[PDB]
Order: C-alpha cells, then sequence, then structure tokens
RNA sequence: CAGCCACCCGAGAUUGAGCAAUAACAGGUCUGUGAUGCCCUUAGAUGUCCGGGGCUGCACGCGCGCUACACUGACUGGCUCAGCGUGUGCCUACCCUACGCCGGCAGGCGCGGGUAACCCGUUGAACCCCAUUCGUGAUGGGGAUCGGGGAUUGCAAUUAUUCCCCAUGAACGAGGAAUUCCCAGUAAGUGCGGGUCAUAAGCUUGCGUUGAUUAAGUCCCUGCCCUU
RNA sequence: AGGGCACCACCAGGAGUGGAGCCUGCGGCUUAAUUUGACCAACACGGGAAACCUCACCCGGCCCGGACACGGACAGGAUUGACAGAUUGAUA
C-alpha cells in the first residue's frame, strides 16, 4: 500500500530529524550522517528546497545539476529531480521514496553495458 | 609576479642581511621559514628570486629539492640602492 | 627523542645531500669529498682550496651559510 | 575565489601525499627507517647513506 | 571562447565621494581596519565596503 | 659519588672496540671501578629493492644492510672525572651519551 | 704425479650467499631523476590546480597464483613449542601496544609502557599432539555466488575499501595433449615478520617449525662448449 | 666424425602446473576514456595492492606559478580583490 520505511511512512520520515532517521538508515549511511555533511551537501539541499518551492502546482520541479555522486538520498529529497553527473553527462533522475538510503551515483551509470562484437586478430 | 611590495621589501632585507638565500622549491608552502612572522609565501621567495637571478643579481644553484641563492657584487648595489641602505651597510659573508 | 636506527639513517641521509651539494656546487674547483665530524666541523677535500675560499674566504663563508640555512643547524 | 579552491584537496595520506625527497617523484617509495627516498635514487646512494651489500 | 572580465575605468572616482563645507556622499565603513578613509559602495539595495566586504542591507 | 653509564653505537666495530677499550684504560688508570663493556645485540637495518631501473628483465634484487653496534659502560666517578675521561680522541663515526 | 674412493678421529671431511673478465645486444628504461640532444606544445596549454568519471568495464584466449576435491579428513574442546624483524616520523597528517571496563563479534571507552636486549614480549604462532562428533553420502568435504544487518579507515566507500554476524551452498570425486621446479634440514606441509599501507595481501622478500621418497649417474631429449 | 658439461637437460623419483572456483597480469572485445611500457631474456613485471591523490586517459572549469629586455598605456590611477543578485557541479 502506502510507502514505508523501515515501517514508517514517508510524512513521518519527513518529519524526523537527522538524530532519528539514523537510526533507521543502515550503517553505512547512519556513519555518514554521523560525520555530517558538508557544504556541498547543504548548497544541493537548499537548491533543492528552492526548486520544490519554485515549481508550480502539480508539476516537477526544475531540475537541479550535480556532481556530487557520494550524496545520500534524504526523505526531504523525495520528488526532486537531479541532473546526476556520470562523468561526462547529467543523466536525469526523479528521487522515489524507495530511493531513500542510496546513493545518487546508483542512479547514474559511469559506463556503457558491453555488447560484445567478433574478436579480432589474433585473440586465439 | 604580483606580489606585495613589503613582502618583496622583506625578501630583498633579508637576502641583502644575509648574503645567501634557501628556498624547499615548493609553491605549496604557506610561509618561508625565515619570513613567517613576515607571512610571505615560499612562492614569491621562489619568483623574487628568479627575477633576480634574470637580472644577474644572484648566482642560483640547485640540490636535490633546495633552491640556494647568493648575492653577486652587482646584486649587493642593486639591493643597496632598492633599499636606500648607507654604503656602509655591508652583507654578513663580506662583513666577516 | 629518535631511535638509533632512524639517527643514523638520518646522519646517512645528510651526508649524501651534503656531498650531492656541494659535488654540483664545487666540481670546477676540484672538489673530492667531505667528511663530517661532530661545534660540527665540515672538511671539504678539493684540489684548489683558493678557489674553494673565495676572495677573503667569501665564497666559504657562503657556503657555511647556506648549509647552516639548509639544515637547520644553530648560527 | 582561487585561493580557496586552489590546493585545497586533501593530502593528509596516499600517494599524493609522499615523493622523493631527491627527485620529487611518488613511485617505488622508500618509507622504511624514514629513508623517503624513491628505489632508484636510495640504489644512487645506498653507499653513501651507509648500506652496503654483505648478503 | 570564454571571455576574461575587462575593469570599467571610471575618471576621477575619488571626485564622486565628496561635494564641495565639505561633503561625504558616500558613507564611511565602521571597521577596525577600514576607518573613516575607505568608503562604502552604495549598491540599489546594499552598502558594501570593497575592503573587508561588510554588508548593510537597506 | 654519581653512577656514570656511557653509550657508545657505531657502525665499525673495529673503531667502537678501540674507543670502548680507551675508555676503560682511562677508567683504570684513573682508578675507577668500571664495569665492562656490555655488548647490546648488533641490529641488522635491511633493504631488500629490486636492482633495475625499470621492471624489465630476470627479477634480481639487491639486499643492502647497515649494522649498528651498542656498547654500555658503567662507572662510579664524579662528574669531573667522567668528561674528563671522555674528552680523550674519539674515533669518528662513534656516537657517545653519557648520562648521570 | 696431479688427484680420486673408503674409513678413524673430529662440531664440521663439499653450509649458503655476495662480488664477478674480454667482447657484445640497435635487449629494457628518456614514465626514477634539477640526467640529457633534437623535435613537439606553451595561456581556448600537452604547464598547473579543482570537480566528476576511467585505469576494475566482459561472448573469448593465455600466463603467475590461492583454495580444494576429503577419514593420512572436517568439526568442537584440551594441551604444548619458534625465528627473522618492526614500532611515536623535517616537510608528514599516519606508531607498537599491555591492563581494566562495555559489547556475542567486528569494535568502543579509560588508563599506562616503549624513540626500545628496558614496553608490547617468556613474542602462550600454525601445522603437530590428546580427546569429541561426523561415517563414504557433492556429505558436517568445498566455499564460489548472493540477500539482510552491524562496525572501522577516510573529505568521500555506489561500480560492494577492509572487517564482523545470520543466511544462501556453485563447480570440483585428483585433471587430455603438454609442461615446471627440485637432491638434505633440501622438496613439500605450516604459520609468522618486512615492503606496499589512512584503510591493506590470494603478491613479493625474509623467518622459523614439521620433515621425506629417489640419486652419487649419463649424453638418450633440450641446450651450451671443445677438437678434427 | 669424435669428446665434454648442466635437475633453468635427462635418468630414478617427489611436489606439482595444465582440468574446477576464485585472485591477479596480458591479448581481444567494449568504451567518452577503459592511459601506457615490455611479447628463454614480456604476461603478482614497471617495486604497478589506482575510491580521491597517484594519473599519464575522458568530460568540464579556475589559475599563470609567461623570468628578463624593448615599446605602449598610466598617480587626472597601470592594475588588485570582492558583498549581494544572476550564473555555475561548486561559496571558482
Ligand atoms: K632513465
Ligand atoms: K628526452
Ligand atoms: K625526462
Ligand atoms: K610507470
Ligand atoms: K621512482
Ligand atoms: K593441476
Ligand atoms: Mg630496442
Ligand atoms: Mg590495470
Ligand atoms: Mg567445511
Ligand atoms: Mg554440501
Ligand atoms: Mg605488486
Ligand atoms: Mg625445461
Ligand atoms: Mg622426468
Ligand atoms: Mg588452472
Ligand atoms: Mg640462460
Ligand atoms: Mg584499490
Ligand atoms: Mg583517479
Ligand atoms: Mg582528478
Ligand atoms: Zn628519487
Ligand atoms: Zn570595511
Amino acid at each position: 500500500r502506502k510507502f514505508t520505511y523501515r515501517g514508517v511512512d514517508l510524512d513521518q520520515l519527513l518529519d524526523m530529524s537527522y538524530e532519528q532517521l539514523m537510526q533507521l538508515y543502515s550503517a553505512r549511511q547512519r556513519r555518514r550522517l554521523n560525520r555530517g555533511l558538508r557544504r556541498k551537501q547543504h548548497s544541493l539541499l537548499k537548491r533543492l528546497r528552492k526548486a520544490k518551492k519554485e515549481a508550480p502546482p502539480m508539476e516537477k520541479p526544475e531540475v537541479v545539476k550535480t556532481h556530487l555522486r557520494d550524496m545520500i538520498i534524504l526523505p526531504e529529497m523525495v520528488g526532486s529531480m537531479v541532473g546526476v553527473y556520470n562523468g561526462k553527462t547529467f543523466n536525469q533522475v526523479e528521487i522515489k521514496p524507495e530511493m531513500i538510503g542510496h546513493y545518487l551515483g546508483e542512479f547514474s551509470i559511469t559506463y556503457k553495458p558491453v555488447k560484445h562484437g567478433r574478436p579480432g586478430i589474433g585473440a586465439t | 609576479m604580483l606580489m606585495p611590495k613589503k613582502n618583496r621589501i622583506a625578501i630583498y632585507e633579508l637576502l641583502f642581511k644575509e648574503g645567501v638565500m634557501v628556498a624547499k622549491k615548493d609553491v605549496h608552502m604557506p610561509k618561508h621559514p625565515e619570513l613567517a612572522d613576515k607571512n610571505v609565501p615560499n612562492l614569491h621567495v621562489m619568483k623574487a628570486m628568479q627575477s633576480l637571478k634574470s637580472r644577474g643579481y644572484v648566482k642560483e644553484q640547485f640540490a636535490w629539492r633546495h633552491f640556494y641563492w647568493y648575492l653577486t657584487n652587482e646584486g649587493i648595489q642593486y639591493l643597496r640602492d632598492y633599499l636606500h641602505l648607507p654604503p656602509e651597510i655591508v652583507p654578513a659573508t663580506l662583513r666577516r | 627523542q629518535i631511535s638509533k636506527k632512524r639517527k643514523f639513517v638520518a646522519d646517512g641521509i645528510f651526508k649524501a645531500e651534503l656531498n650531492e651539494f656541494l659535488t654540483r656546487e664545487l666540481a670546477e674547483d676540484g672538489y673530492s669529498g667531505v667528511e663530517v665530524r661532530v661545534r660540527t666541523e665540515i672538511i671539504i677535500l678539493a684540489t684548489r682550496t683558493q678557489n674553494v675560499l673565495g676572495e677573503k674566504g667569501r665564497r666559504i663563508r657562503e657556503l657555511t651559510a647556506v648549509v647552516q640555512k639548509r639544515f637547520g643547524f644553530p648560527e | 575565489g582561487h585561493q580557496q579552491l586552489y590546493w585545497s584537496h586533501p593530502r593528509k595520506f596516499g600517494q599524493g601525499s609522499r615523493s622523493c625527497r631527491v627527485c620529487s617523484n611518488r613511485h617505488g617509495l622508500i618509507r622504511k627507517y624514514g629513508l623517503n627516498m624513491c628505489r632508484q635514487c636510495f640504489r644512487q646512494y645506498a653507499k653513501d647513506i651507509g648500506f652496503i651489500k654483505l648478503d | 571562447k570564454k571571455n576574461k572580465h575587462k575593469r570599467k575605468k571610471v575618471k576621477l572616482a575619488v571626485l564622486k565621494y565628496y561635494k564641495v563645507k565639505i561633503s561625504r556622499l558616500r558613507r564611511e565603513c565602521p571597521s577596525d581596519e577600514c576607518g573613516a578613509g575607505v568608503f562604502m559602495a552604495s549598491h540599489f539595495d546594499r552598502h558594501y565596503c570593497g575592503k573587508c566586504c561588510l554588508t548593510y542591507c537597506f | 659519588i654519581h653512577r656514570i653509564r656511557i653509550t657508545l653505537t657505531s657502525r665499525n666495530v673495529k673503531s667502537l672496540e678501540k674507543v670502548c677499550a680507551d675508555l676503560i684504560r682511562g677508567a683504570k688508570e684513573k682508578n675507577l671501578k668500571v664495569k665492562g663493556p656490555v655488548r647490546m645485540p648488533t641490529k641488522t637495518l635491511r633493504i631488500t629493492t629490486r636492482k633495475t631501473p625499470c621492471g624489465e628483465g630476470s627479477k634480481t634484487w639487491d639486499r643492502f644492510q647497515m649494522r649498528i653496534h651498542k656498547r654500555l659502560i658503567d662507572l662510579h666517578s664524579p662528574s669531573e672525572i667522567v668528561k674528563q675521561i671522555t674528552s680523550i680522541s674519539i674515533e669518528p663515526g662513534v656516537e657517545v651519551e653519557v648520562t648521570i
């Protein structure tokens, strides 16, 4: 039915603070949040909030581009449009609730999947 | 390079007082050890000494990772004129 | 305080760097080697000691000054 | 500004924080006993330092 | 190709800070380093000292 | 008086032994109770490294080593007498540390 | 004669390495170097720094290796033995750790020692030894792959850094043609140090521990050398 | 044609490798890039166990750390740095 993370609905997740979210997150994300977000992450969060506020009603917000592939997907980021750099291109990703706790990089693949051609000269 | 005149004057004064100069060949060292109280960057020291060498005022040697610079006679005259020092004032290498 | 292993390795490294610097500085003057006896006395062996000393010892004073500045010896 | 960005990547550890004390190369470095010399420079200066091939 | 910034030269800028009895039109920066000599920029919505980046919004 | 410990360290066994023998002879001449030279275990610093500057050829290795030899001497003497005894000519390469 | 074989006495009757000629190779390295000629580039840089990605990408072929295919074993207890060597650092951030307490574990907190024959440390190592359970079953052999969770390093762990816990439980039943290394404290088994190292060994370089079968010959194969 | 020598030859053997899973290096393929050298005497070799750095490769963006000489512009200012708001991956 409705989305739940560790048995907590999205609205309660939005209500929760960082210290409360740390107990819900896995060990890696909990350690990351305990060590603390930096200026770049805070700037990205501010950009996402501004895009959400400026979004017209019943319309997706403008895409916010970023290099931060190691950004934790916080509940407040759900619904945002993020252009995650993959080293060459800003791939557009819409944050779904089920993405909570993952890294943005996990949704912007850095390589092209291999389709093999005929083996070359030699290669016995 | 673009350098504060106080930094350039401090470098020149140290060079004239000692007769020699030593640097570590490190453009990222925040302070030259002998000019730390003056807040003179090691990059500024390196580039000022490079300019003096190009004008023939110092002789340069390089060993491992350190620059060594020695004041020439033309350098002594030029620095005396630049710093307006009395003609009696001399670098320590000549003084001793 | 420093361990004996590190101390001996450091003394060797200091001698190596000093010999390299003097080799580059005094090659044309017949420099052959350096002996360090611990005041710290540094003896420079050369074929033409007049050029090593320079005009009234000016060059040897310059060498002493740069050595002291680079290796952090007290004045 | 450029002062905040230039050389601002942390270099407290890893290869990028160490280099040969002779030639500034970052590869084949010997840190044992605090030598901090690349292997080629060490072979060049071993006799001067005091290492010999008894073996 | 990215174009480099070109400084817009202003002729006798100091002439715009004073009116001749003398009157200092531009507000002076109230900082220990700057003092009375340095004047604060009068932007459309703020006062901005160039030397120490001190900004007083309207 | 005070108990003086002299620690001698060297890379040259022959010079180290000569200095130790001279110090003990001086102490005997001054008629001092001197504990003989206690020989600490020799330290062998080793560096094993590839011979080639590149990565080509048979993988041959150089085994460099440095040997550090340590001696201890104990004396029961005044500090001035100990300094006078240690004031004798010391061979190069021998490091002497005196502790009271 | 040179010397060879055996034996007595003897600790030992061939310990192991390092060094290493003349003359060569268009062998490797200009990506070790403030070694270097020439050429190229030099501000929209092939300089330099910063951010991100890649060097790891997967129908396949080859080489060095690790773990195994089990009972001469695996598991669970108990007992009892090393040696080499490192350890708090110019820049330089980063040391080895005893003891006490918390936690099931990885770990955390406190409090001390050591710049070292001084402290870790009598370095309570593994194999091995003594008992236990298993019972010829791809099985309690094997531990790949994979899910979930917890820690630590780090500015940052996703394309899993490493570590811990539960779970999952693949091939593999001794390997074709071919081919490597080796003769005594050697081969092989077994663990421990050093290098790399913030994080860190399936590599390498050393160390001990247990400890053999076979041979004391030949030019058949592969090569090298000499004479005609 | 004859004669020597060598467990990087064989003989007598031991342990194996070649088969499996995995680690790791090389080719090939793929890619924006998958940087590159090396083909008995290359292929856990470059001490090469690369998250960043390393880095040499790809995408993008700062900086000059272009000495010195000559000429020009300049104290009626050559030039430097920067708050905000735009802009930007970025509080370049
Ligand atoms: K070379
Ligand atoms: K070249
Ligand atoms: K070069
Ligand atoms: K290389
Ligand atoms: K190197
Ligand atoms: K096999
Ligand atoms: Mg060639
Ligand atoms: Mg690779
Ligand atoms: Mg099992
Ligand atoms: Mg099974
Ligand atoms: Mg390796
Ligand atoms: Mg063979
Ligand atoms: Mg055979
Ligand atoms: Mg195989
Ligand atoms: Mg051969
Ligand atoms: Mg890695
Ligand atoms: Mg990289
Ligand atoms: Mg980079
Ligand atoms: Zn080097
Ligand atoms: Zn101000």
